[PDB]
């Protein structure tokens, strides 16, 4: 699974799915949590963006059963997604983190 | 009109032929305590009487009562009086019991002179008639005012001066009327004395780079309240800056090198001299703007702090002591990320002066601090002539700050204006919070009756500065239509309220046609007449009308009354 992670095109893909994932995923209520959880992430510069594996799981589950089986590349690439994301919406936070 | 801007050079004159005796001082300046732009007049009225050697006496006023008891206490040997921020709207000799008869010497030989001449600046537009006109005592420096937008006024003077059957007594209540609609008017400023005495010194030549000095900070002083006439007022500053400099631009720094320069200078609280995060949070702009009263306000600022990619602990650092890339890259920041948020107006450019090796400083900075220094620098009628006292003090503390051998005092006046601002920032937050504003067809009252510092609020210039907080707070609530508020601080000590009548303004770089138009403060004939009938012991002095001592217990009968008075 690690070697299949390490694939460029896949790893392209699950950054854009991340990406999406983050943008978009929507609770009962209809907010999207993690737009949100960016804006509060940058404001405070916590540096850190607390994802829920339950939300994960739910919607794209082969990226939280990949998560679960070899988080180790992930990490990395679901990490400079949510940075890319918050460049998006704090523009040049690189600065700050 | 009495003495144009082109004739103030013979009043220069005059004056010096009248006291350049140094075997006596017979010229005498008054200055009204508490209002900076007068405290830079007299300082360059000092500086050129220093020059030709003219003995003089300095002596800071705080209330009406007090210039009458020294008038009354002045010698007669003195041929030459000042006064300077004050006595431009009121009679005068009607005030000081003065006659032309007493003081009148070698009558003749169409021309008169006087035993003592009494010489008003302050601009104030509602220029007493019977003082610019009808008198040769009082001698005011008019700014072009009275001789372009008074001549209906003086014909309707004379004609009445000159008159003392029915279409006669038509006439006679027709100027009666336009005289009377001249008055009843609020109590408005048109130009700075700084400017007008940089005009006359420029007229006589002796100018400098300290006295430009003082004239930016004279223009400066009403930047707050008059943004209008600073906008007036700046291109010829800027001219004057210009045409001083020396050419040698880009010298190498000295320790001698006084540099004026003409740079972007940014709407903020205290810059040079406080945190980036701390001037964005005590800027009276950017808090009418944002609303940071509320728990909202605080999270929104972390958010345009995070938005520019600014680290909030950079932002929180002494702005000496920040990175030099955010120093020399805070104007393309504010570029980037000023719109967005509707601040862009914070981006201005003014003066700044540097000395040395001391390190640059702008001059709404250094009017704060010298604001700072007069408000806290240190039965009933006793401990209150004790606070006379103590403010009039203040004021030659806020005077020696001038210097530049006493930077320490700048530094403390520095400190004093950032606790000040805390305070009155709290203030504001507290009554926003318990909402102690309420609102009226008439005016929107507040009344602090109990609380913490309430002590601070008895000087008149912390209670000014807390209504500019409240007045800029409101002004940026286009739901809250234009009213004056009212502001009342109950001195335990005197059991005595301090109301203070204000007036609203515009937003500032908010400029539309009513914009141009001024607001006045019609407080003042409303608090003389309240007073006048209804005796509840106010005491009315200060020179700003609009500001009066109410005992506790009439307090609220004097408000009522003010209700039901419609004259404002």
């Amino acid at each position: 699974y690690s070697e299949w992670i390490t694939q460029p095109n896949v790893s392209r893909t699950i950054a854009r799915e991340l990406k999406s994932f983050l943008l978009e995923y929507t609770d009962e209520t209809g907010r999207s949590v993690y737009g949100a959880r960016i804006r509060t992430l940058g404001e405070m510069n916590s540096e850190s963006l607390e994802v829920n594996y339950r939300h994960l799981a739910e919607s794209k589950a082969i990226l939280a059963l990949f998560l679960a089986k070899c988080p180790e590349e992930m990490l990395k690439i679901f990490d400079l997604v949510a940075m890319e994301a918050t460049e998006l919406h704090y523009p040049d936070y690189a600065r700050i983190h | 009109m009495y003495y144009g801007i082109s004739q103030f050079s013979e009043a220069y004159n005059k004056i010096l032929r009248n006291s350049s005796s140094h075997s006596s001082c017979q010229l005498v300046i008054f200055v009204s305590c508490l209002n900076i732009d007068a405290l830079c007049a007299t300082k360059m009225l000092s500086l050129l009487f220093k020059k030709q050697l003219v003995q003089s006496q300095i002596v800071p006023i705080f209330g009406y009562s007090e210039l009458r008891r020294h008038y009354s206490q002045l010698d007669d040997n003195i041929n030459s009086l000042l006064l300077v921020g004050f006595g431009g709207v009121i009679d005068l000799e009607a005030f000081l019991e003065i006659d032309p008869q007493e003081y009148v010497i070698d009558t003749d030989s169409g021309e008169q002179s006087f035993r003592r001449d009494i010489y008003v600046l302050d601009a104030h537009r509602p220029w007493n008639l019977d003082n610019i006109f009808g008198s040769q005592i009082i001698q005011c420096f008019d700014d072009g005012t009275v001789d372009d937008t008074l001549g209906e006024q003086k014909e309707a003077y004379y004609k009445l001066l000159e008159l003392d059957r029915k279409q006669r007594k038509k006439q006679i209540h027709e100027y009666e009327g336009v005289l009377e609609e001249y008055y009843s008017q609020g109590t408005t400023v048109v130009n700075s004395i700084s400017a007008q005495i940089y005009s006359l010194l420029s007229a006589i030549g002796e100018t400098n780079l300290s006295n430009l000095w003082l004239n930016i900070l004279g223009t400066t002083s009403l930047d707050i309240a008059y943004a209008q006439v600073y906008n007036r007022l700046y291109p010829l500053l800027q001219d004057e800056v210009k045409r001083l400099t020396p050419s040698s631009r880009n010298s190498v720094k000295t320790p001698d090198t006084l540099t004026l320069n003409i740079q972007p200078d940014y709407y903020l609280f205290l810059l040079r001299h406080s945190s980036l995060y701390d001037s964005f949070y005590y800027s009276n702009y950017v808090n009418a703007k944002l609303s940071l009263w509320n728990e909202n306000g605080k999270k929104r600022l972390h958010k345009m702090f995070a938005r520019m990619g600014i680290p909030l602990s950079t932002a929180q650092e002494t702005w000496l002591y920040m990175d030099h890339s955010i120093k020399r890259e805070l104007g393309i920041i504010f570029d980037k990320n000023l719109d967005r948020y509707g601040l862009q107006d914070i981006i201005r450019d003014g003066f700044v002066r540097t000395l040395g090796y001391r390190g640059s400083i702008s001059a709404s900075e250094f009017v704060e601090a010298l604001t700072a220094l007069l408000e806290v620098g240190n039965n009933s009628a006793q401990k209150l002539t004790n606070l006379r006292k103590r403010w009039v003090s203040n004021f030659w503390l806020s005077w020696d700050a001038l210097d530049d051998r006493k930077v320490e005092l700048l530094n403390r006046g520095i400190q004093l204006a950032q606790d000040l601002q805390r305070a009155i920032f709290n203030t504001g937050v507290a009554i926003l919070e318990k909402k102690l504003i309420k609102h009226l067809r008439i005016y929107r009252l507040c009344v602090l009756q109990d609380g913490p510092d309430l002590d601070l609020y008895r000087n008149p210039l912390t209670l000014l500065r807390l209504g500019n907080w409240l007045i800029e707070c409101c002004a940026e609530s286009e739901d809250k239509q234009l009213l004056p508020m009212v502001l009342a601080s109950i001195d335990e000590n005197t059991d005595t309220y301090l109301v203070a009548g204000l007036t609203p303004r515009y937003p500032r770089g908010l400029d539309t046609i009513h914009t141009k138009k001024p607001i006045l403060n019609n407080f003042s004939m409303a608090f003389q007449q309240i007073t006048a009938e209804t005796d509840a012991k106010v005491r009315i002095d200060n020179f700003e009308s609009s500001i009066i001592e109410i005992r506790r217990e009439d307090l609220s009968p004097f408000l009522e009354k003010l209700t039901l008075s419609g004259l404002l």
